């Protein structure tokens, strides 16, 4: 399996779009992001795909050969979840 | 209209009917005339299916009328080109594979 | 860190737009510093950004990913 990850969908290559038989999309915030994100589609409609830009973090939208129709899923918070490797500046400035 | 002793159907679309002439709806004995062949190409049919709405009348098509100029398949990726092709050419294509399909 | 206060950023690759955290937008007239920063702006405000044309002195526009609704900012 090839999976593809990125935040630029519309100025990805046409055909890495193309290899993916099942899709679990998450929230893409621009909206010129979705002139070329229309062809994204290969088993939906548009009538779902209008709803991304304002998804909250943790949910996303299934669609494939394995639903009878497009679903919007609220996946559950993993446990234990990531953790993060960047600091803030307020714990330099404590000094 | 009638021809001999049966019916036949014509499929001009500019004749209309009278004001107050009633409506009836069309039982399976008229449903049967209008998806036939010409009387003459009977012996020579094959049957592929049955039509959807109303499942009661078989269809029948003419050897020489189908395969004798280009014929196309079509479908979508991840809908079954591969499996509607197979089962497609499979019911088309037993008693006269003498067809090329390169 | 790069904060950059110019007039003309159309000399700047298009491409970096998309990591800045707040946009801001003055009196605007010019066409290619304007048609830049609508090239790069965050859709759903279109009422306040034709209207800047009636903006009194000292009147200004300022919102971003800090400020999640658009805002009209005078600055005390
Ligand atoms: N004998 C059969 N009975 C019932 N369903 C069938 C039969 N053969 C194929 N199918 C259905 O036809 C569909 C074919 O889709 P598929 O071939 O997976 O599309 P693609 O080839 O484009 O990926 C399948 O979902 C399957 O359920
Ligand atoms: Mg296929």
């Amino acid at each position: 399996s090839l999976i593809v990850s990125t935040q630029r969908p519309s100025e990805l290559s046409p055909t890495v779009l193309a290899m993916c038989s099942n899709w679990f999309s998450l929230r893409l915030t621009n909206e010129r992001d979705l002139q070329a994100l229309r062809y994204a589609m290969e088993s939906g409609n548009e009538q779902i795909l209008k709803q991304i830009s304002g998804l909250p973090r943790g949910d996303a939208v299934a669609f494939g050969s394995a639903f009878n129709l497009p679903v919007r899923i609220s996946i559950n918070q993993a446990r234990p979840g990531p953790k993060s490797s960047d600091a803030v500046f307020s714990e330099e400035w404590a000094n | 209209k009638r021809e001999l002793n049966g019916y036949v159907f014509i499929s001009e679309d500019w004749r209309l009917p009278a004001l107050g002439s009633s409506a009836v709806p069309l039982t399976s004995d008229f449903l049967n005339i209008i998806y036939s062949i010409d009387k003459e190409e009977l012996p020579k049919a094959v049957e592929l299916g049955v039509d959807s709405r109303t499942k009661t009348v078989k269809i029948f098509a003419s050897v020489d009328k189908l395969l004798s100029r280009h014929l196309a398949v079509l479908g979508s990726t991840g809908y079954g080109k591969s499996n509607f092709n197979a089962l497609l050419t499979r019911k088309v294509s037993e008693k006269y594979p003498n067809s090329r399909i390169v």
